[PDB]
DNA sequence: CTTGTGGAAAGGACGAAACACCGTGCTCAATTCGGCAGCACATATACTAAA
DNA sequence: TTTAGTATATGTGCTGCCGAATTGAGCACGGTGTTTCGTCCTTTCCACAAG
RNA sequence: UGCUC
């Protein structure tokens, strides 16, 4: 699979749409699970355990969806969830479990849950100066000056 | 120029300058090395100290502090080359009095 | 009605204040942006491209094509600079040692200088004294650098600061995570263990985990210099008005005018003779374009850093074409003339164009003995006397003598060659036109380029000069021969 | 210095340029001032 | 610190004036210097220098210290000039936590710098008498009560008191009184029995003399840090954990300083009995909350003990590091998109990683991940390790590992925020200057009405105000007003990120 | 090989990412209004020292009518060193 | 002996790449001479341990 | 508690790998200039089959 | 490079 083939590669062409759809569906499923866990409000520990989703569970869910024809292994969904974690949208925890319906890792199980971001967007990004690509060439008196700036002009006009 | 076939003039080498200094003839040395060799009139801005053109300073976008100045052309070439090397010579002019 | 504005003032330069320019000041000084790597157009006229190298908006180098910025010819054009933007910053080879010194002076975490409050006050009091000379400034810099290198921990933020040195060429290495023989600190242990993923994916990282110190690329150095407090800038012995620490790392290159880069149009073949600076700037633009192309196409980091180092080396050669730490595979093939090479050397600007330069109204001839002339007199041939002219101002005393000289003309030995009127500075050649009408219309104040006649003081010198007596001012006497004759008693001084 | 004077094209301070010359013109320093009537 | 100097100059020019902002910038750039050299370098009169130094030290912006030969040197505090921008946030938080009385108290303390309790309470009463009407007068009793309540909470602190001259070296007076700080009477308010009623601006000996007060910005910084941590933990787990951590921080505020790696540990019983009764929460629920927070991979709290039932401690430095990482990833996401943020979090979690490993763990096709990596490199978001095989450091024979340094990235982002606020202030001043003609026109046409409002006020002056040519310019006036409002809002909101970054950079240093 | 560019890049290159809109709520608006009030009231404060006007053209009877009058705060000379007394 | 429709080849622009076909590969230093940076390394000062 | 031993700690002190200098000029001339390695487009000329 | 001195 490494030198050729792969569940994502189709005829030596990476399927960005496929991975995007996988990420969106997994995030929607995890968000719905977390919402159900929060609405249950039975007990904080039970809430956190219910919001958690094992790799095998989400894998079987994706298989039931059947978005694509290629068979997706458990490690594929694991990598998708790892990419989602790298997106800052979900959280994974390794719990100790000898054997069960997953039986993937020896004595360990990865549980994933949808988590909200730490803080909302900061104040720097709300100003054109923080997202400016030529911010280095800013100067008081010159061609690029805050007085005759186009970014701030369009931002205030909007 | 250098050669006779190229219609070149004589060279007042460093030793000739040393002899003229030893004699103390300041005006003769000035006329030889400045007036009769590479005399030129440049325009310098009294605000930023940079070199202008036609009585105008493109740096400050003004012409009130620009003034003419006599200078050897080799000295202006040196100043330009130094400005190219990021070594900016800022000239602070003043009245001759 | 009319505003009072002074025409000309007798301005005299007082002193030259050296300094540095920031990228913003470079943009402000420059007129256009050079982005095209080519020189001429595709058409058979081979006209210079627009917004590219050799553009006439940055001056002129041909007698036929005038400057586009100022409507003047080559003789009156002073030239204009241009600015070229670089994708990645590069270290300035000239200030590279200064960059290392500053990095050793300041902290690599908070950008503050490695000095206590007491030492800061002491240095400020020692620097505030009037009459500070260059030697004293350099000595204070040395002392402050030594006392900063003595310390190893920061008193402002508490971050550790190891040794900063030079590795390879135009690369700086900061030994932050140094090997500690005694009990190791938590910081170095955390840094060493943070390579878990790297070792898992690449085992070769584990054997080479050592010697993995911080590499201060131009980006990090510039980011650190941009956050240096202005209070510590005077402590670096750098004048704040002259420049800033962020100016040592160059992001824009100042392409000089065409007056410095003369181009010869060799119509005898399909090519033109250009200086080395033009080729260096073309190569720099090509490297910037290649780096941008690799960034857009997503190249590997290894080749990206290779191109960055190649750009740094080419910029250093453009500044100083004679370095020592040049790798063999990166060594230039031919020899180019950089600014340093044009400044230093026997044929440099200081020794070749400032200290000793060529002048006009001078001749060189063989000498022959003639004892019939006084010791203070020298014989000049008629042929040379007719070429070396002296500008005499028409006054109330020598009016008739200049009239007669003009009537004689450039053919007869006693005479002149050109007349410059007082009102208009348009010269008039005496070989053409009625010389009598010109003689009759000689107003007071005019300049007449009279031939070298008897009684004119003339310098006579022997090129190899040992003492001042090798050059003496004699009285010229015109003679029909073709050699310089003088009394032989004056042979001992000239040797 | 002398070298900088030679480079910048100005008369060096040494030699004949150490001193300055004045013109012995017929003048009257501090001439009489016209009196102000209104003030 | 050029951006910092520019921001300080802009603030001092917009707040105090021109002849004083020059002295302030000179002090910030050159540091401690005597008065004569400052006056010589500035190029102004000596009286102006004295007035500038006095009006600056009044607001606690600059300090004076003695040295050899009895010379006095004035040093400016750039940190205080930067905190000056946080006055609106201070007023808002003191109005939220307290009543309008404390709001006006803090406003007067910040606008005057140093004042006595009697003066500030008198000013508060005079200003509040305008808020209410119907002959109701404002007494000093409630104002002094609010002042002492703010004092015992460490929001307002007594200024350094000059030591007694008679007891300390009685004789020749020194050039400077050498004000010292005492922690005993730092928050002790004086007993002032005199009372009074505020005047309604009709326009028709001091017991607390020498005791000056000021706003304790450290307490405001601590409160903002606590609020930020509470909001973070609320967005992460739930509002119950937010209330729990708020109670824990409220309990820890008094028994801790403003800089410590760990706070004093608390037990479960005290946190339970101190929690508001408004929440129907039992002991086991609190224990579950604490033990699940201790297992959080962000390390907001820690056990750090088992005695007294459930013993837990709060991690402040770890929380600030998490907030800084959140800010950095959020700005990366908003500046380069979600994929670049994914790559950033990947290279952050993995301390060292290469291009192929990044592409394998991120599932981002080639020619795009390397582009974003190089873009982040060009912006100083990460540094390369460049482990060399040979001391030659040749690129063709070395490995390049990507690694994000949180400290340098945070410093760079703080500098970027400073320069952004500077540019916003410059743009606001430019918009105000270019339109000052229309501003004066509007001011005059509105003062035509403001004058003779009641006395000799004829109705024939109401239909001629809009008759002028200012009507079509009202659109430009409204545009300028909304632009200035949005610029001020952005400047205020960037102050939160500036505070986060400054706290992160401060709590990570040792100052050894 | 990289293509040659005839004209220089734009002075302000366009970006597909726009700034996040500002936070809304009573708190932000109140802070904005308070900052504006501080701007308006701190310039008229005696601490805001203005540039001393000079070079008066003439003296007139209307001077006393146009004479700018404003109360001046008295600094505490006990805490301030002696070098700042007028 | 003249001719032509189609074919091959030769010459001159032209663009990707980097002046050496392949990746190698050498020698000599041109003579001081004043910086230096490394290492090393030494000696003593200070602090811990045995009596 | 105090004298003796061990370690560090910086200083200082002797090398060895760097970077920089080496008369003034005047005069003649021969060389060669950046290119060149391979691909494609265009134009021309001549192997046979045709009058 | 050759020279001239
Ligand atoms: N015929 C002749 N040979 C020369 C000239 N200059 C140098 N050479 C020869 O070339 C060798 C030295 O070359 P250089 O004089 O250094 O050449 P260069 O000065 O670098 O070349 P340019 O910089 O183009 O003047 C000597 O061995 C000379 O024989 C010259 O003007 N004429
Ligand atoms: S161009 Fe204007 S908006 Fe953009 S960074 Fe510069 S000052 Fe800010
Ligand atoms: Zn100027
Ligand atoms: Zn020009
Ligand atoms: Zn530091």
């Amino acid at each position: 699979r490494s030198v050729t083939g792969g569940a994502w590669y189709s005829d030596q062409d990476f399927e960005s749409e496929f991975v995007e759809v996988l990420n969106q569906q997994c995030f929607k499923f995890l968000q719905s699970k977390a919402e159900t866990a929060r609405e249950s409000k039975q007990n904080p520990m039970i809430q956190r355990n219910s919001s958690f989703a094992s790799s095998h569970e989400v894998w079987k869910y994706i298989c039931e969806l059947g978005i694509s024809k290629v068979e997706l292994s458990m490690e594929d969904i694991e990598t998708i969830l790892n990419t989602l974690i790298y997106d800052g949208k979900v959280e994974m925890t390794i719990i100790a479990a000898k054997e069960g319906t997953v039986g993937s890792v020896d004595g360990h199980m990865k549980l994933y849950r949808a988590v909200n971001p730490i803080i909302p967007p900061t104040g720097l990004v709300r100003a054109p100066c923080g997202l400016c690509p030529v911010f280095d060439d800013c100067h008081e008196g010159g061609e690029i000056s805050p007085s005759n700036c186009i970014y701030m002009t369009e931002w205030l006009e909007f | 120029t250098e050669g006779r076939s190229r219609d070149g003039g004589l060279r007042l080498g460093e030793m000739e300058r040393d002899c003229l200094i030893g004699y103390g003839a300041s005006m003769l040395l000035l006329e030889r090395l400045m007036i009769s060799s590479d005399a030129f009139e440049v325009d310098v801005c009294g605000q930023c100290g940079l070199l202008g053109y036609s009585g105008w300073c493109h740096y400050c976008k003004s012409s009130c502090h620009v003034s003419s100045l006599r200078i050897p052309y080799a000295c202006k070439l040196l100043f330009q080359e130094l400005q190219s090397m990021n070594i900016i010579p800022r000239l602070k002019l003043s009245k001759y009095n | 009605k009319e505003q009072f504005r002074e025409t000309d003032v007798a301005k005299k330069i007082s002193h030259i204040c050296f300094g540095m320019k920031s990228p913003e000041e470079m943009r402000q000084q420059a007129h256009i942006q050079v982005v095209s790597k080519n020189l001429y157009s595709q058409d058979n006229q081979h006209a210079p491209l627009l917004y590219g190298v050799l553009d006439h908006r940055m001056g002129t180098s041909e007698k036929d094509r005038p400057c586009e910025t100022c409507g003047k010819n080559l003789a009156d054009c002073l030239g204009h600079y241009g600015y070229i933007d670089l994708e990645l910053p590069c270290f300035h080879v000239g200030y590279f040692r200064a960059v290392i010194g500053i990095l050793q002076m300041i902290c690599k975490t908070c950008c503050h200088i490695m000095l206590s409050q007491e030492e800061k006050k002491q240095f400020l009091d020692y620097l505030k004294r009037p009459g500070l000379t260059y030697l004293q400034k350099r000595g204070l810099k040395k002392k402050i650098s030594d006392k900063c290198r003595k310390k190893n921990i920061c008193h402002h933020c508490g971050a550790f600061n190891g040794t900063v040195k030079k590795c390879g060429l135009l690369k700086i290495i900061h030994e932050k995570y140094k090997t500690n023989k005694k009990v190791v600190d938590p910081i170095v242990s955390n840094f060493l263990q943070s390579f878990e993923t790297a070792i898992e994916h690449n085992k070769e990282v584990e054997p080479l985990l050592g010697r993995a110190q911080e590499n201060l690329n131009p980006l990090v150095v510039l980011n650190l210099f941009k956050r240096i407090p202005a209070e510590d800038v005077p402590l670096l012995l750098m004048n704040p008005e002259a420049g800033k620490p962020s100016d040592l790392i160059l992001t824009r290159l100042l392409v000089p005018p065409l007056c410095i880069r003369p181009s010869v149009v060799s119509d005898l073949k399909s090519g033109t003779n250009e200086d080395d600076l033009t080729m260096k700037l073309t190569e720099i633009i090509f490297l910037n374009d290649v780096i941008k192309k690799h960034r857009i196409s997503g190249a590997k980091t290894q080749m990206i850093m290779e191109d960055w180092d190649f750009l740094q080396l080419q910029c250093a050669l453009y500044i100083n074409s004679e370095l020592s730490g040049i790798p063999l595979n990166m060594a230039p093939k031919k020899w180019t003339r950089g600014f340093v090479q044009r400044l230093k050397g026997k044929q440099g600007r200081f020794r070749g164009n400032l200290s000793g330069k060529r002048v006009d109204f001078s001749g060189r001839t063989v000498i022959s003995p003639d004892p019939n002339l006084r010791i203070d007199e020298v014989a000049v041939p008629v042929h040379v006397a007719k070429i070396l002219t002296f500008p005499e101002k028409v006054n109330k005393a020598n009016i008739n003598f200049l009239r007669k000289l003009v009537q004689n003309g450039p053919e007869v030995h006693p005479g002149a060659n050109f007349i410059q009127q007082r009102h208009t500075q348009m010269k008039r050649f005496l070989k053409y036109g009625n010389r009598e009408k010109m003689a009759q219309e000689l107003k007071y104040g005019d300049i007449v380029e009279r031939h070298l006649i008897d009684g004119d003081v003339v310098l006579f010198n022997r090129q190899p000069s040992l003492h001042k007596l090798s050059i003496m001012a004699h009285l010229a006497r015109v003679k029909p021969h073709r050699t310089f004759r003088f009394n032989e008693c004056v042979c001992t001084p000239y040797n | 210095g002398v070298s900088e004077c030679i480079i910048m094209g100005i008369p060096m301070n040494i030699g004949t340029g150490l001193f300055k010359l004045l013109h012995k013109a017929d003048r009257d320093p501090n001439p009489p001032k016209r009196p102000l009537i209104f003030d | 610190t050029q951006a910092e100097i520019k921001l300080c100059s802009l603030l001092l020019q917009e707040h105090f004036g021109e002849i004083v902002e020059k002295i302030g910038v000179h002090l910030i750039r050159t540091g401690s210097q005597p008065l004569r050299v400052i006056a010589h370098d500035t190029g102004t009169s000596l009286d102006q220098v004295k007035k500038a130094l006095c009006v600056l030290v009044q607001h606690n912006l600059v300090s004076y210290q003695v040295h050899k030969r009895g010379v006095v040197e004035y040093e400016a505090q750039c940190s205080r000039v930067l905190r000056m921008l946080r006055y609106p946030r201070y007023i808002y938080t003191t109005k939220t936590l307290y009543s309008d009385t404390g709001e006006l108290i803090v406003e007067e303390l910040l606008l005057n710098g140093k004042l006595t309790m009697s003066a500030v309470v008198k000013k508060v009463a005079d200003r509040l008498t305008e808020t209410m009407e119907d002959g109701k007068t404002m007494d000093y009793a409630e104002v002094s009560n609010t002042f002492v309540r703010l004092a015992d909470t460490h929001f307002v602190q007594r200024c350094p008191s000059v030591p007694t001259t008679e007891n300390s070296d009685p004789g020749p007076p020194p050039p400077a009184p050498t004000l010292v700080i005492n922690e005993k009477d730092m928050y002790l308010v004086p007993k002032l029995s005199l009372i009074g009623k505020g005047k309604r601006r009709r326009s028709s000996p001091i017991p607390d003399d020498g005791i000056y007060w000021q706003a304790n910005l450290d307490r405001f910084h601590q409160h903002f840090r606590d609020q930020a941590i509470v909001s973070a933990v609320a967005n992460r787990m739930d509002q119950t954990s937010s209330e729990i951590v708020r109670t824990m921080l409220r309990m820890s505020e008094i028994t801790t300083s403003s800089s410590a790696p760990f706070t004093q540990p608390l037990s479960s019983n005290e946190i339970f009995r101190s929690l508001p009764v408004g929440y129907n929460i039992s002991k086991q629920v609190l224990d579950q909350y604490l033990t699940l927070l201790a297992d959080d991979p962000l390390e907001f709290v820690g056990k750090s003990g088992d005695s007294g039932g459930g013993m837990y401690v709060i991690n402040l430095h770890k929380a600030l590091a998490s907030l800084a990482t959140a800010t950095l990833e959020s700005v990366v996401q908003e500046r380069f998109g979600s994929r670049c943020a994914r790559i950033f979090r990947l290279v952050l979690q993995k301390k060292h990683i290469e291009q192929k490993q990044v592409e394998d763990f991120a599932m981002i096709p080639a020619k795009e991940a390397k582009d974003m990596l190089y873009k982040m490199l060009s912006e100083n978001f990460m540094s390369l390790q460049e482990i060399p095989k040979t001391p030659d450091h040749a690129p063709s024979r070395t490995f390049y590992l990507y690694t994000v340094n949180i400290l340098s990235a945070a410093r760079m982002l703080l500098h970027r925020c400073y320069k952004s606020i500077a540019n916003l202030i410059e743009r606001r001043q430019f918009e105000t200057k270019e339109n000052k003609r229309l501003l004066e026109k509007s001011q005059r046409v509105e003062a035509i009405i403001a004058s003779m409002q009641a006395t000799g006020a004829e109705e024939a002056q109401l239909q001629e105000i809009e008759e002028m040519i200012t009507a079509p310019e009202r659109q430009q006036l409204e545009t300028l007003k909304r632009n200035v409002n949005k610029l001020d809002a952005s400047e205020i909101q960037v102050d939160e990120t500036i505070f986060l970054l400054e706290s992160y950079i401060e709590c990570t240093m040792k100052r050894q | 090989l990289p293509d040659v560019v005839l004209k220089p890049p734009p002075l302000f290159p366009d970006t597909d990412y726009k700034p996040v809109p500002l936070k809304t709520g009573e708190g932000e608006e109140y802070m904005l209004a308070l900052k504006q009030e501080l701007r308006e009231t701190m310039k008229r404060m005696p601490y805001f020292i203005e540039t001393p006007e000079e070079r008066q053209d003439i003296e007139r009877y209307s001077k006393r009518y146009m004479k700018v009058y404003k109360e001046e705060w008295i600094p505490d000379w006990r805490r301030l060193p002696r070098e700042m007394m007028p």
